RNA sequence: GAGAAAGAGAGUGGCGCGGACGCUACGCCGCGACGAGUAGGAGGGCCGCUGCGGUGAGCCUUGAAGCCUAGGGCGCGGGCCC
RNA sequence: CCACGCGUCCCCCGCGAGCGCACGGGGUCGGCGGCGAUGUCGGCUACCCACCCGACCCGUCUUGAAACACGGACCAAGGAGU
């Protein structure tokens, strides 16, 4: 038993190693690494001692049964897909939430969670929006950034923290986490002029305005 | 006792596995040899045109021996001579295609048909796009798509081409067994041309699409598959 | 023989019933109750059958014996099984398997026995 | 079996032609190397224009 | 607290001169008038909002008379920025020249 | 909660409208049962544009979802209580229909026998 | 090597040499 | 479309005996298996001759 | 199923009792290519009407045949079951 | 670089083990969100109506029929290769 090394091929593009088969033979050094060459428990009973059988026969049979599937390969479950951002969403970016009950409001993106969903707080002192998950696609991302690299979001908040339970009352750790994150977000956006009025004011379309022509 | 039979069948399985591995190294280095051959065939004629120009002479190139023939006009109202020559060229449906090697019999056969076909001198990339993209094999007179090399090897192993690479090599450098290789490939079925034809019912010289595009079939295969 | 009888009873029987683009046979020893060569139960030398008991508890499993083929009174043997649901299936499974008694339909017999047992337990 | 397009799909192109892998390795290495060579010559040309 | 959908007019079906294929709406999105400019709206889902006589549900709310027929802007059409769309049920032809909203939210910005 | 079948595919039908016979809308003597017309001018038989469609084979349903009720089962017309031991084993695919001729005091026995056999019945509270 | 009945000893030798 | 002419599109030959005899259909049920599962063409030609009509299999005489 | 005429051939010396579906062989299943049609020809109808021999321990005054139907459905369709 | 070791005669200069990722013999989620008992949910079809596109009335003789060609008011039963 040895500790596993990482891959000696750097990935050149996906699916192609940068080193060929012979060069990788040389780097792995196979020239000096060649080689050549349950169901029953017995339980005592106070009689005799009985051979008890785990995983017994079935008591019942459904009168006809579906067959097995042909088995295919690339169909992974959701908890282990790869997760992508757009290029325009980096942490610190102001987003425009387009679809929820918080529709049209400018907010401050924080983090890409483990289950694909963006973490959002346009801090609820400003526009009454808490720590909320929001999907990547349902969001216009404008080009306005803050210097969020020096903040510490709490580690103990993920999709399992924001996932719905089952009226809904606001638990105390929600407002404690809310205060502890916006208390270091919001003084960093008070240093930017007229930004708190921006995060208060909502995005909407007027006459004579067209999203293809308007750059943000 | 079975402790001999399982060892023997494992030896047999391992033996045919080593056999398959040696065949894969075979067709690998055949593809490498072919790439070397096509560098040689592409640079040789450039080098010889250069030596002719630096001598002050000219260099008439090799008159091309391989054409790709696309059916351009439809079923209805075919003169029966032209219908028979199309049935021998295996262009039945509209926008099919077939490779054809050139000689004196074949050029007259194409020229009887020539208001109904567009036929040109295909590039090596055109032969690749046609074989990998649409190339299906006539096996047991059925149309089985050429997914893997065994479908080629079982039908043309007697003519000593095994994989898709020496299939393409025979067809491009028109080999000895070009007749049976081209008869193995099903008539190619191409889509309608993206962008569009300029005019169907006239020749390519007079600003149309039928006839003899010479090299300009390599701008029409690219948008018909 | 058996295929000779099947090519006769195959279409013109009285147990056969044909409607709604389906087909069946109401014959007394038909596991899965359908018109087929294998599952038919009058044309074979050896044949299991699964019937519910006369009283409302258990399964009578019917065996066709080997000796008296043309003697229909002493041709079948009933065995009444009034047990827990697992060991009823275990008895039918051992009965068909370890006798090597027509093993084509051990699974059909235990399907039919399971269906009869769930019909015989009380209804919610 | 359905036909997946070997030009788009890579490992069927390798299944039909394993040398296509070393052709697509050498051409990516060649394009990356020639790319850094042209960037370096453009940087040397702007250094010569600054000189 | 304002509009979050672009204004578009259902001009017609995807149609020949003597044949109309009712499985594809033609949307004229106002403001955009070229294929250079239409490629913001590809994939943006669109909706025909209308009222009807007896009440129906409204998700995230209480039942009222309004109804929708959802859709999706598939691909461009012509050179005047006209665009196609496919709705999950085909539009009634009382909708010819009436305001289909085209939303923003399947966004790729 | 009723008896669900084994597998419930999406029954896709190619055409839900019926085929009325050409000029069944017009007269009353011509009832709407389709008869392929043999006229020499008949603009249905020669398939004009915008006429009545014709019942070709391509409108045939999928063989896996043919004769399939929307509940997922297939019908089987049943006359007496003895013909449900027929459907005893095909329990998850084939359902029973009780025939129109069966009296009330027999339809009751058929319904309770099918409730014991766990065979789903299309019309279980027919006459009462 | 790669054709079967005359390449048996060569594939055997590369099998004895792979170890 | 396709310009293949569908005149001789369908082979005419038999795939089952026209007779409703049951012994002859048992012999067919046997020789179907034997010609499908052996590699000797005696079985193929003998099932092809079990299929035939009695004016195509004429009486061979002992002379 | 696998590029290569042909044997997962047989001989002689040097605990736990377990394993889905199938096969109306006129059945079930897999591949490809294909579908125009008047006169006409052929095949299949678990399409339909009336009667006769068999058969369903068929149905029926606890309501058959017929007729009506903005009810539920099936079949490409003839038609049929509720 | 789809190059691997040892042994020997001559020529020219046949079973290694394990794990794992997967552009790999046709889609899965080991991902989610809403509304629901007297006014709402589903029912393609079938009843009525609206709109867009299409849309001449059948049979028949014909080289050709929507024909300014003949038969046909409407309905029920009968009605023609035996
Ligand atoms: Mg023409
Ligand atoms: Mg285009
Ligand atoms: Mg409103
Ligand atoms: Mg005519
Ligand atoms: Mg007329
Ligand atoms: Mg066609
Ligand atoms: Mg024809
Ligand atoms: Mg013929
Ligand atoms: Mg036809
Ligand atoms: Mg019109
Ligand atoms: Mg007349
Ligand atoms: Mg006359
Ligand atoms: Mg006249
Ligand atoms: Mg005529
Ligand atoms: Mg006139
Ligand atoms: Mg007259
Ligand atoms: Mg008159
Ligand atoms: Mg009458």
């Amino acid at each position: 038993k040895g500790k596993p090394h990482c891959s000696r091929n750097p990935v050149l593009v996906r699916g192609i190693g940068r080193y060929s088969r012979s060069a990788m033979y040389s780097r792995k050094a196979l020239y000096k690494r060649k080689y050549a060459a349950l169901a029953t428990v017995t339980k005592p009973v106070g009689g005799g001692t009985r051979v008890v059988k785990l995983r017994k026969m079935p008591r019942y049979y459904p009168t006809e049964d579906v067959p097995r599937k042909l088995l295919s390969h690339g169909k992974k479950p959701f908890s282990q897909h790869v997760r992508k951002l757009r290029a325009s969403i980096t942490p610190g970016t102001i987003l425009i939430i387009l679809t929820g009950r918080h529709r049209g409001k400018r907010v401050v993106f924080l983090k890409q969670l483990s289950s694909g969903l963006l973490l959002v707080t346009g801090p609820l002192s400003l526009n009454r929006v808490p720590l909320r998950r929001t999907h990547q696609k349902f969001v216009i991302a404008t080009s306005t950034k803050i210097d969020i690299s020096g903040v510490k979001i709490p580690k103990h908040l993920t999709d399992a923290y924001f996932k719905k339970k089952k009226k809904y009352e606001i638990t105390e750790q929600r407002k404690v986490d809310q205060k502890a994150v916006d208390s270091q977000i919001l003084p960093k956006i008070k240093a930017v002029p007229q930004l708190q009025g921006y995060l208060r004011s909502v995005f909407a379309l007027t006459n004579g305005v067209y999203p293809h022509k308007l750059v943000f | 006792n079975f402790a001999e039979l399982k060892i023997k069948r494992l030896r047999k399985k391992f033996a045919q596995k080593m056999l398959r591995k040696a065949r894969r190294k075979l067709i690998y280095e055949k593809a490498k040899h072919y790439h070397k051959e096509y560098r040689q065939m592409y640079r040789t004629e450039i080098r010889m045109a250069r030596m002719a120009r630096k001598a002050g002479n000219f260099y008439v190139p090799a008159e091309p021996k391989l054409a790709f023939v696309i059916r351009i006009r439809g079923i209805n109202g075919v003169s029966p001579k032209v219908r028979k020559v199309l049935q021998l060229l295996r262009l039945r449906q509209i926008f099919n295609g077939t490779f054809v090697k050139l000689n004196k019999a074949s050029i007259n056969m194409l020229r009887i048909v020539e208001p109904y076909i567009a036929w040109g001198y295909p590039n090596l990339k055109s032969v690749n796009e046609l074989i990998y993209k649409r190339g299906y094999g006539k096996i047991n007179k059925k149309r089985i798509a050429l997914t893997d090399n065994t479908l080629i090897a079982r039908s043309l192993g007697k003519y000593n081409i095994i994989c898709m690479e020496d299939l393409i090599h025979e067809i491009y450098t028109v080999g000895k067994h070009f007749k049976e290789a081209n008869n193995f490939l099903w008539p190619f079925k191409l889509s309608s041309p993206r962008g569009g034809m300029k005019k169907k019912t006239t020749h390519f010289v007079e600003g149309g699409d039928a006839g003899n595009r010479e090299d300009q079939i390599n701008r029409l295969i690219r948008r018909m598959n | 023989s058996a295929h000779l009888q099947w090519m006769v009873v195959r279409n013109c029987s009285s147990f056969l019933i044909k409607r709604n683009k389906q087909t069946y046979s109401t014959e007394p020893n038909n596991l899965k109750a359908r018109n087929s060569f294998r599952y038919n139960g009058l044309i074979h030398r050896k044949t299991v059958g699964v019937e519910p008991a006369a009283d409302g508890k258990g399964v009578v499993v019917v065996m066709k014996r080997r000796s008296g083929q043309r003697k229909p009174a002493t041709s079948y043997v009933r065995t009444t099984i009034n047990k827990n649901a697992r060991a009823t299936l275990s008895s039918i499974r051992h009965m068909i398997r370890k006798n090597k008694y027509h093993p084509d339909l051990r699974m059909a017999a235990i399907r039919r026995a399971s269906a009869i047992l769930r019909s015989q337990k009380p209804v919610m | 079996v359905l036909k997946k397009n070997p030009l788009k799909n890579l490992r069927i192109m390798l299944k039909l032609n394993p040398y296509a892998k070393t052709m697509r390795r050498n051409t990516i290495l060649r394009q990356a190397r020639n790319h850094k060579l042209r960037v370096e010559r453009a940087a040397a040309a702007l250094a010569a224009k600054s000189d | 607290s304002g509009r979050l959908w672009c204004k578009a007019i259902f001009a017609g079906y995807k149609r020949g001169l003597r044949n109309q294929r009712e499985h594809t709406a033609l949307l004229k999105i106002e403001g955009v008038y070229a294929r250079d400019e239409t490629e913001f709206y590809l994939g943006k889902r669109c909706a025909y909002v209308y009222k009807a006589k007896n009440n129906t549900v409204t998700p995230g709310g209480k039942p009222n008379k309004t109804r929708v027929i959802w859709g999706k802007v598939t691909r461009a059409h012509g050179n005047s920025g006209m665009v196609r769309a496919k709705f999950r049920s085909n539009l009634p032809a009382k909708a010819i020249g009436h305001r289909i909203r085209v939303m923003l939210y399947p966004s790729r910005i | 909660a009723a008896l669900r079948p084994l597998v419930k595919p999406k029954i896709v039908k190619k055409r839900t409208k019926k085929f009325i016979r050409h000029q069944s809308d017009r007269y009353v003597k011509i009832k709407r049962n389709w008869r392929k017309p043999r006229g020499i001018d008949n603009r249905v038989r020669r398939r004009f544009k915008g006429q009545i469609l014709m019942p070709n084979i391509g409108y045939g349903s999928n063989k896996k979802t043919k004769h399939m009720l929307p509940s997922g089962f297939r019908k089987f017309l049943v006359h007496n209580v003895k013909e449900l031991e027929v459907l005893l084993m095909c329990n998850k695919s084939y359902c029973a229909e009780i025939a129109h001729n069966v009296s009330s005091k027999n339809r009751k026995a058929i319904v309770e026998r099918a409730a014991q056999l766990a065979i789903r019945v299309t019309n279980p509270n027919a006459r009462l | 090597i790669a054709h079967p009945k005359l390449g048996r000893r060569a594939r055997a030798r590369i099998a004895r040499g792979l170890r | 479309g396709v310009d293949i002419r569908h005149n001789k599109d369908r082979k005419v030959r038999r795939k089952e005996p026209k007779s409703q005899d049951i012994y002859l259909r048992l012999l067919v049920k046997l020789y179907r298996f034997l010609a499908r599962r052996t590699n000797s063409t005696f079985n193929q030609v003998v099932l092809k001759r079990l299929f035939m009509s009695r004016t195509n299999r004429p009486p061979l005489s002992l002379s």
